[PDB]
């Protein structure tokens, strides 16, 4: 048994999430020759712990960046219309936490860490204009950083089983609803649960009671919490996963899942049970197949894949086709898509989910003539 | 007996000691002991007629060059035993004014004992000349730093098959003299230590420098190991020359005030001789350097590496100085304007080969408050950077600030004084050179044929450079200060630019300050502006610097001293230019075709044509502006001479070609060069195939500008030239771009399409191979590439060849020349993070190789690959040592000193990771991410593949910023090991340690940060 601060290890460079804007660095805001365009960051994102940095010179050394506000982490900007320097704790963030570490001797590391406990998307941007400076009647350039923090979508459990209490979220269970020393938790897909405790094993929430580890890769280990991600697709409902005496047991509700795919599969003992199933080698090698994937829906929580056998070009759901290949996450601009790897026998099975708003359309194409085009639009 | 002998003390002049037997008065065969009295890094130059025989007799040959003396024993050794580390024996033939002699020359080394040479000149057998060479000791135990690799713990002349390299590191502090001495058959690396070294890092104090810091630090390139240079090369062409192009050059111990002693890029045959080098630091040394030097054996592929740092590593002590603040000034790029397209761009543009002459203006001139002193504080200093980047066939203007009716003082051309009256040519190895005589005490030197064989100048032209700007008694000062854009420092070696940059025409433009509005002549002290043309045809990449610092006191105090530099770099263009030379008939370099006195030259359609006449010499002072406007019948093609032509037609060219453009300034005392646009069309209502338009040069050669007619009716077969659909095929597994596009280009067969392009959209990890033909085939004899060095440089904006490294860096680029079918393999790979959206193009061409075959004309056809590299906003979860890396890596550090660092990161499957590291750090183990340090069997060496059969593996030691990157991605292995890879330098020690585990990955923050530009 061990506290959980050192639990998610010692590795640096978790930050992710890096507007960098600076001299040295190669998105400058200098007047150049070879560049006239101005630099955005537009980030959208689940925010789960992580942490923000803008590297950014100082005034020293002549005035050089105008942050604007320039306090940009204590006191950030609404929208245009009404620029004020708001404060950071009017938006709705519950329990950040702010660094200014200006200590090293080249930049303004400004640090925010959020939390997801929010109500609603927060949205905020902090300017770094250079415009003052003119250098050959060419002047400099603007950034216009932009982080919109989005609400988790999914329901998040949160148990109390330390002294202080915190009460940022509506309390589910606690130890007086520890029944019969056992915890059985039915997560539905992809929550969170947050046992709020300061002593849990060195090798728990990585295996299981009954069969295998019902696990994803996104254990977070808080230095008062501790928050597992639950994976978005499971095989079966047979599997669980229990750390420790407190007792607690999490297994999901795995109820009949539907994936989207063509799935032109060999072999009939597959697991995945698609929508469409038509057949890739029995039809003559001379006809351009195609299967079109037409997605629209308000909120996407969705998980599309593939099941024929062979080679599959381009790796799909990392890079697709142009409608030339491009990335999935560079036409769809929403983060957190969930890639799942499959090494079967025979068929070859890929699949993605998608949970969240796209804002325009993109139409994907992956090629098993078997094509496979996946395109779902801005509606 | 003292007496017996006629004792003469050696003519000693800026510090070289000559002993003249030749034509001096004093030192004859009448009868000599000319003594040396031989100081540290003194030249002994000896001078003798043809002879009689010496005791060391040396025969002239090209593997005869074993200079042998008489030690104190009186045994016959080689003068690199009995002077400790010699450098510089050299045995010449020279000529004066028909008189023929030899001569031997050498330097004299730092000696901790006191040694004697005697060369004995004896006669057909009595003695006649003794020259004793006395050389005192000059260096005490404890100030004199070497490390030998002829014997010692440090030799490799017995060096196994499994070590090979014998690694030295002995500190040096202020006043310390040192050096490196090589076994036989091992060079020095590179040519000319300790001029040109190999430099890892320098950390600079401010209360160490007596005047300006004068030194370009490149784009930050400390250079590179010759043991990290050969595994990426080709295999036959593995000589030291290429491995020098290879590894990077830097001059910065010049630059530091070391008392440099070498021989240029004239060395020794290392064949048959001790290469030794020295250096001296300044006695004000309180800085922090570190460079390397090697004794290198291109056979056997043996090296000793001497890694010099200093004595000093305290980083708290160095005065980093606060007054200085650095500025930019970007350049100007102007559309081409010639008194009327000045009028024709501004409405075009606006609406919207000419378009290929941009014109440039660095204005430090107009710009003079980046090099003024700010009344904010007077502490203050300002330093200014001006980076241009220009093409060849381009013109360039640099404007800096002057002081109005300045008079340049004419002591320059009074130090010159170059006549006939001291000519001497002197000839070793069958290669000639052509030296003067200080006439003050009959006293010449070989230090100034080293210097112009590396500097390009004189030993009084360096001297008068140097105290004309020490005794710069004027407010506004230069870099260099006599003669600019006549002279240009490029490298940090000031040289003249028509010399390297062969075929440039000093332009006129309008001098400011000035209401006449006049182009006349611009000299940069002078006018404050100096206009000068690129030439068309530029053989390698180029980049040249100049200063134009405004100091508020009048003298170069360094405390008040502003400094403006001027970085132009000339990107290398390569097409045919057509003309007739007439240097190469009488190295030097000919841009021209030469169709072989009487010189016939083709006018083509949309290019441009150049004589290399001297300015007045020939007989129209207008010439290309001018006509011998005749019909061909009228001159007989063999027996002719210049005098007929004298009674010749003078049309001007601008009545019958229409708008052809006639580049000639002649009234400039040292233009070589003139040339002529030809235009977009030609005509027969003007023309006729008998009708030339003839000049002459020198009253003895002449040039007919005929027009063939079968040449005009070859024009006029264009009518259909359309873009490929991606036939440039992609291996979609294995992400490999695959392009043949070799049949295209070939002029054997008839082609409907003369200029198709290809176009590919790539991503990050993806491969792209092309397969170019070369000039050592059939049809393919006038081939071509766009631009010239393809491991470099790209086309950005379609026609400006720029660095891949600037628009994406970390590109692994590499060609493969395949002799076993003379073609070539393009090999590039995008780094697995992309900054931005990236376009540029690759152009091959084959239009100047002609096919004739059954009477038939066939030419080639232009195949050009369009390159768009996407958003690649995966980012890299490894350990940058490097800090310009941010956006790829996670974890970024500048690379501060004591800075011993661990990194730890652990990947699982289907994740990027890597390094990068700085390109002349040690790299621990020797090719990182491949034969990996293992932790899980306890820090050992294994290969990847062995551990992981199923990685993915890269790795490019250096690009053209400077820097080693490494990446590697696991694809659908379960194994569990643990691997790390040590930087380690002479100041700081980094470790990355990568753990491989399969269900494990690193807590992702799922999404990336979008880096957008708009406009």
């Amino acid at each position: 048994f061990c506290k959980p601060s050192s639990l998610n290890s010692e590795i640096s460079g978790f930050i992710g999430y890096k507007c960098n804007f600076s001299n040295e660095g190669v998105h400058n805001l200098k007047p150049d020759m070879r560049e006239r365009r101005s630099i955005f960051c537009t980030i959208h994102s689940y925010f789960i712990y992580d942490k923000i940095r803008l590297i950014i010179p100082k005034k020293s050394s002549s005035p050089e960046f105008k942050i604007l506000p320039e306090k940009c982490f204590q006191k950030v900007y609404t929208d245009y219309e009404n620029r004020v320097e708001t404060d950071i704790s009017e938006l709705g963030l519950i329990e950040y936490e702010i660094e200014e570490n200006d200590t090293n001797p080249n930049y303004n590391e400004r640090t925010i860490t959020i939390s997801p406990f929010s109500p609603k998307d927060i949205e905020f941007f902090c300017f770094c204009d250079n415009t003052e400076k003119v250098i050959s009647s060419i002047e400099g350039r603007s950034a216009m950083v932009h982080v919109r923090v989005l609400k988790y979508p999914h329901n998040i459990l949160f148990t109390n089983l330390t002294n202080d209490l915190f009460t940022y979220l509506p309390k589910t269970y606690n130890e007086s609803n520890f029944v019969s020393n056992v915890l059985e938790v039915e997560l539905n897909d992809g929550e969170l649960f947050v046992l709020a405790c300061e002593l849990i094993n060195k090798k728990c929430f990585q295996e299981g009671k009954e069969k295998a580890l019902y696990k994803s890769n996104k254990i977070i280990y808080h230095k008062n919490l501790t928050i597992f991600k639950a994976p978005f697709y499971v095989t079966s409902k047979d599997v669980n996963t229990e750390c420790t005496n407190y007792k607690i047991v999490l297994k999901p509700k795995y109820e009949k899942k539907v994936i989207h795919g063509c799935n032109f599969s060999s072999n009939v003992s597959s697991k995945h049970t698609f929508t469409d199933s038509l057949d890739i080698s029995l039809v003559d090698d001379s006809a351009h197949i195609s299967c079109n994937v037409h997605l629209s829906e308000p909120k996407y929580n969705h998980l599309v894949g593939l099941n024929c056998p062979g080679d599959i070009i381009p790796d799909c759901f990392f890079q697709v086709y142009q409608p030339n290949i491009v990335y999935l996450d560079s036409q769809i601009n929403i983060g957190d898509i969930e890639y799942y790897e499959d090494a079967e026998g025979d068929d070859k099975i890929k699949l993605f989910g998608i949970v969240g708003s796209i804002p325009k359309t993109t139409s994907f194409t992956c090629i098993c003539s078997a094509y496979m085009t996946v395109t779902i639009d801005s509606a | 007996e003292e007496e017996d002998f006629k004792t003469a003390q050696g003519i000693k002049h800026n510090n070289v000691h000559l002993c003249n037997f030749f034509d001096n008065p004093e030192l004859t065969f009448d009868n000599v002991l000319c003594k040396i009295d031989a100081e540290l890094f003194s030249e002994v130059i000896i001078q003798l007629p043809i002879f009689f025989s010496l005791k060391p007799s040396l025969v002239f040959d090209d593997n005869n060059n074993d200079i042998k003396v008489i030690g104190k024993e009186k045994n016959e050794v080689s003068i690199s035993l009995a002077l400790k580390g010699v450098y510089g024996n050299r045995i010449f033939t020279f000529d004066k004014n028909g008189k023929k002699g030899e001569g031997i020359s050498f330097f004299i080394p730092p000696i901790k004992q006191d040694t004697d040479l005697k060369f004995i000149i004896n006669e057909t057998i009595k003695q006649r000349g003794l020259i004793y060479i006395f050389v005192r000791k000059n260096v005490s135990e404890n100030s004199f730093k070497l490390c030998d690799f002829t014997t010692g713990s440090t030799s490799l002349m017995e060096l196994n098959s499994q070590v090979k390299e014998k690694k030295c590191t002995v500190k040096i502090k202020k006043g310390d003299i040192f050096g490196l001495k090589c076994p036989k058959g091992f060079a020095i690396f590179p040519q000319a230590c300790f001029s040109n070294v190999l430099l890892e890092y320098y950390k600079s104090d401010y209360e160490d420098s007596e005047h300006i810091n004068y030194y370009i630090h490149k784009d930050k390139k400390y250079n590179l190991k010759p043991k990290d240079v050969i595994e990426l090369m080709d295999e036959n062409f593995r000589e030291l020359q290429n491995i020098q192009q290879y590894t990077g050059i830097s001059n910065i111990t010049d630059v530091l005030h070391f008392k440099n002693f070498n021989l240029g890029n004239l060395p020794l045959n290392f064949k048959n001789h001790y290469s030794t080098a020295y250096a001296k630091v300044p006695d004000t040394f309180n800085s922090i350097i570190n460079f390397s030097c090697n004794c290198y054996n291109p056979e056997k592929h043996v090296y000793g590496t001497m890694q010099v740092e200093s004595d000093n590593r305290n980083f708290d002590n160095i005065k980093k100085n606060e007054n200085v603040i650095k500025n930019f000034l970007l350049p100007n790029i102007e559309k081409y304007a010639l008194l009327l397209d000045d009028e024709e761009r501004q409405k075009k543009i606006k609406q919207q080969i000419l378009y290929d002459s941009n014109e440039h203006i660095c204005d430090y001139e107009k710009n003079e408050s980046l090099i003024s002193t700010l009344p904010n504080d007077t502490k203050k200093i300002q330093k200014s950077i001006c980076k241009i980047n220009a093409k060849a066939l381009d013109v360039v203007t640099i404007k800096c600030p002057h002081t109005k009716n300045f008079t340049p003082k004419d002591y320059f051309p009074n130090s010159s004084l170059i006549t006939n009256d001291k000519k001497i040519v002197i000839t070793f190895d069958k290669k000639n050179f052509v030296t003067y005589i200080d006439p003050t005490k009959k006293t010449f030197s070989l230090k100034d044929i080293y210097i112009q064989s590396f500097y390009g100048v004189s030993l009084d032209h360096l001297n008068q450079i140097k105290k004309i700007h020490e005794e710069w008694d004027d407010v506004h000062l230069f870099y260099p200060p006599h003669n600019v854009l006549h002279n240009v420092v490029l490298n940090n070696h000031i040289v003249n630019l028509s010399s390297a940059l062969e075929g440039v025409l000093f332009m006129k433009s309008k001098v400011t300050g000035d209401e006449t509005a006049t182009k006349k002549n611009t000299t940069l002290p002078t006018d404050g502006v100096s206009s000068i043309l690129i030439p068309p045809y530029v053989k390698e990449d180029i980049t040249f610097h100049l200063f134009c610092g405004k100091s508020t006191t009048k003298k170069p105090n360094k405390k008040n001293t502003s400094l403006a530099l001027i970085h132009i770099h000339i990107s290398s263009n390569r097409n045919i230019i057509h003309g007739c030379d007439f240097l190469y008939l009488e190295n030097s370099y000919s841009i021209f075709t030469h169709n072989k006195l009487i010189c016939d030259i083709s006018l083509i359609p949309k290019t441009v044509i150049g004589i290399k006449c001297p300015n007045k010499k020939l007989n129209p002072q207008t010439c290309f502006d001018e006509v011998y406007y005749v019909k061909q019948e009228d001159v007989p093609s063999k027996t002719i001479t210049a005098d007929k032509y004298n009674t010749f037609s003078k049309d001007k060219i601008g009545n019958i070609l229409k708008n052809a453009i006639s580049i000639n300034n002649p009234d400039e005392k040292d233009n070589t060069y003139t040339y002529l646009i030809l235009p977009e069309k030609f005509e027969e209502e003007l023309i006729d195939t008998k009708k030339v338009l003839a000049c002459t040069c020198d009253n003895k050669y002449i040039i007919h500008m005929k027009i063939e007619k079968s040449t005009m009716d070859k024009i006029k077969i264009d009518e259909k030239k359309t873009i490929g659909k991606d036939i440039c095929k992609y291996d979609v597994t294995t992400k490999v771009a695959t392009c043949e596009i070799i049949d295209t280009i070939d002029s054997s067969v008839l082609k409907e399409h003369h200029t198709v392009h290809y176009s590919i959209t790539l991503s990050r990890w993806d491969k792209l191979i092309i397969k170019y033909p070369t000039n050592e085939k059939t049809h393919f004899e006038n081939f071509f590439v766009n631009p010239f060095n393809l491991k470099d440089k790209v086309l950005y904006n379609y026609n400006k060849p720029i660095n891949i490294e600037h628009i994406l860096p970390g590109a692994i680029t590499t060609d493969i020349y395949d002799t076993r079918t003379k073609i070539k393999q393009y090999i590039l790979r995008i780094p697995p993070y992309v900054h931005k959206d990236i376009h540029f193009s690759l152009e091959f061409n084959n239009s100047l190789s002609l096919t004739k075959q059954n009477q038939n004309i066939i030419y080639g056809n232009v195949a050009k690959i369009f390159i768009h590299i996407n958003q690649g906003y995966k980012e890299i979860h490894g350990c940058d040592f490097t800090g310009k890396y941010s956006h790829l890596f996670t974890y970024s550090k500048k690379p501060l000193p004591n800075d011993d660092d661990i990194c730890n990161v652990t990947i699982g499957n289907n994740t990027f990771s890597g390094f990068a590291c700085l390109s002349h750090f040690e790299l621990k183990p020797n090719n990182c991410f491949s034969s990996v340090y293992d932790y899980n069997e306890a820090n050992k060496v294994k290969k990847l593949f062995d551990l992981s059969t199923k990685v993915e593996l890269d790795h490019i030691k250096q690009n053209t910023s400077g820097y080693t990157l490494s990446y590697i991605i696991f694809n659908k292995e379960s194994t569990k090991l643990k691997f790390s890879c040590t930087c380690s330098s002479n100041y700081s020690n980094y470790t990355i340690r990568i753990t491989f585990d399969p269900n494990y990955i690193i807590p992702e923050p799922q999404s990336r940060a979008i880096i957008k530009y708009v406009d």
